């Protein structure tokens, strides 16, 4: 969580760092799926009993949160469950557009 | 001047929590 | 089937047209819902017409009407909308609806109580499904309605007398008394609320 906080600070602070931080989080989640699984509803802002607003698909911080959560999901059946509807929609896009960062999942 | 009853009765049902009123 | 038929296609086409008319003039939607229509079309219209999220704006006004039928329609419409659009505004309007139900539980007479609560009690299941925070208020309201109706049952001699049953199992499915019917309806909606929250 603290690494995510610092990386988003370094995302809002340095745009030219976006590439290497996206790749960074791609590698970070692939290694630590178990630690990301509690942090997944902590990060997706999934309200328990409300349909939440659809986040800005151009926001780099959010896109990096999805990259992390999707690289973690590759090893973790339990992650596809906690996805929201827009999370599935956003996944389908970044798998096509950013297939080198986002991995194929078993949804 | 007050004998004409130039007023409107409180056509409302004061809704309890457990402001808004139901008109009549 | 109820899904694979010409009727479903016609309903979809009509829903498309009504979506267009409500977009063109939301006042037409407001007037139509103040007029009301049969409640059998409520899930249909709520699912098939994206324009109905605006109905949450005039539901508090519709609830305030003196006609009982308009309030019943407002409650059912709000239940279906809450099933569709679970939003904080929807939750606030649902809280207002539950408060209004509790308020006029002590305003309506016995006949009016029967007439208002028979159609609107299944709607309380939908509010529980959409908003778990309403569990306390809805169960408290259900307890109040059940106690009032048990008192009304005790007022007169009855052909069934549900007071003395008191321990029935889940009685899954005539010209009965209104009070015993309302008691059974309260039991059934409580059963539906519990089953939803346990399965």
């Amino acid at each position: 969580h603290l690494a995510l906080v610092e990386l988003l600070k370094n995302l809002t602070k340095y745009p030219t760092d976006r590439d290497s931080i996206w790749k960074c989080l791609k590698f970070l989640g692939s290694r630590h799926p178990t630690l990301v699984l509690p942090l997944v509803p902590e990060l997706l802002s999934t309200h328990p009993f409300f349909d939440t607003a659809e986040p800005d698909m151009d926001d780099p911080a959010y896109i990096a949160v999805l990259v992390l959560i999707f690289n973690a999901a590759k090893t973790c059946p339990t992650m596809p469950a906690l996805f929201s509807d827009h999370t599935f929609r956003h996944y389908a896009y970044l798998r096509d557009s950013l297939s080198h960062l986002v991995p194929a999942l078993r949804l | 001047g007050s004998v004409g009853k130039k007023v409107v009765q409180e056509t409302g049902i004061k809704v309890r929590s457990r402001g808004f009123q139901v008109a009549l | 089937d109820n899904l694979l038929c010409n009727l479903r296609e016609v309903q979809c086409l009509i829903c498309c047209l009504l979506h267009q008319m409500y977009i063109a003039d939301p006042n037409i939607a407001k007037l139509v819902h103040f007029q009301g229509y049969p409640c059998e079309l409520l899930p249909l219209t709520v699912a098939g017409i994206p324009s109905m999220h605006i109905c949450l704006d005039f539901i508090p006004e519709l609830i305030a009407q003196p006609e009982l039928e308009k309030q019943i329609f407002a409650i059912q419409l709000l239940s279906h909308l809450c099933i569709q659009y679970a939003l904080p505004k929807s939750l606030s309007v649902a809280r207002l609806a539950v408060n209004v139900m509790g308020t006029l539980l002590t305003v309506l007479t016995q006949a009016k109580r029967y007439a208002f609560f028979m159609p609107t009690l299944p709607s309380l299941v939908s509010f529980c499904r959409a908003f778990p925070p309403l569990y306390e208020d809805i169960m408290s309201l259900l307890i109040q309605i059940g106690q009032v109706c048990a008192s009304d049952v005790a007022t007169q001699t009855r052909d069934i007398d549900p007071i003395i049953t008191r321990l029935q199992q889940i009685k899954e499915k005539g010209s009965m008394d209104p009070d015993v019917q309302l008691c059974h309806c309260i039991e059934r909606t409580v059963i539906e609320i519990i089953n939803m929250s346990v399965s």
